[PDB]
């Protein structure tokens, strides 16, 4: 299973953890993994006319 | 007028009928309505409505 990586991965931290927020400064959190599955995320837009 | 004089008479005042313009106005004013409808309710409402 590959590994992609993006520039502009991040999540931001809940407000149930915010004692781990004051310890960082931040609440960016660039440490992430996301074991995702393929075909189950989808996309949509409105075919709106023009 | 049609007014009575005597046989020798002295052939009375001058009278002519008269006639009036009327004018009635159209140019001013106009009714009117508008819609203000937006372009992804028009397209929500072909798939949601029978």
């Amino acid at each position: 299973r590959p590994i992609i990586d993006d520039v502009f991965c991040s999540r931001t931290r809940t407000a149930a953890e915010s004692a781990i927020t004051t310890a960082l400064g931040t609440a960016v959190d660039e440490g992430v993994m996301y074991f995702l599955k393929k075909d189950d995320l989808r996309f949509y837009s409105t075919p709106v006319v023009g | 007028t049609a007014t009575g004089v005597a046989i020798t008479g002295s052939a009375p005042a001058a009278s002519m009928d008269a006639t009036l313009p009327a004018q009635l106005p159209i140019s001013a004013a106009s009714v009117q309505s508008t819609f203000t409808l937006n372009l992804k309710e028009i397209e929500e409402s072909k798939e949601q409505v029978t």
